[PDB]
């Protein structure tokens, strides 16, 4: 639960999103910034707990 | 401004070329 | 990053909408300068996304 | 001449976008 950097294979759906990093034989192919500064982040879709009404 | 309208409209070889091998 | 998807009045009810990438889970998407109506006799929102019915 | 050839021979963002889209 410690908060750093950290690269996985899947953005999880809470996070800090800074790049998106294809790489291939040990060496980078591209890099996609995925910060506010080029990109607008459509935000994910997370449901509560209780449905409405309940 | 058709070359504006172009640069503007046009998929870029960058863009297609990420897009392409992401998936 | 300023005229990243402003939105214009370009004729009548068409507005044009700026070129922009936006982001949906990591996957980057680029949009080219496009045109939408509104709706007359009303306070419309324009916006990025999907519908539930699409 | 360049300018047409180059809107005929390039590929439109929508076109790519939904290209990219069906994959």
């Amino acid at each position: 639960p410690a908060i750093a950097l950290r690269v996985s294979q899947t953005l999880p759906n809470v996070c800090i999103p800074l790049a998106r990093v294809i790489a291939a034989s040990g060496s980078v192919t591209s890099v996609t910034d995925l910060r506010d500064v080029s990109v607008d982040i459509l935000p994910p879709s997370i449901p509560d707990a209780v449905p409405v009404g309940s | 401004v058709v070359l504006d309208a172009l640069s503007s409209g046009k998929a870029d070889l960058s863009y297609v070329n990420t897009q392409l091998n992401s998936k | 990053w300023y005229n990243r998807f402003r939105v214009t009045v370009q004729s009548g009810l068409t507005l044009s909408v700026t070129q922009g990438s936006i982001s949906v889970s990591g996957n980057i998407i680029s949009f080219p300068p496009q045109t939408i109506n509104a709706i007359d006799n009303a306070n419309s929102f324009v916006w990025i996304g999907k519908t539930d019915a699409d």
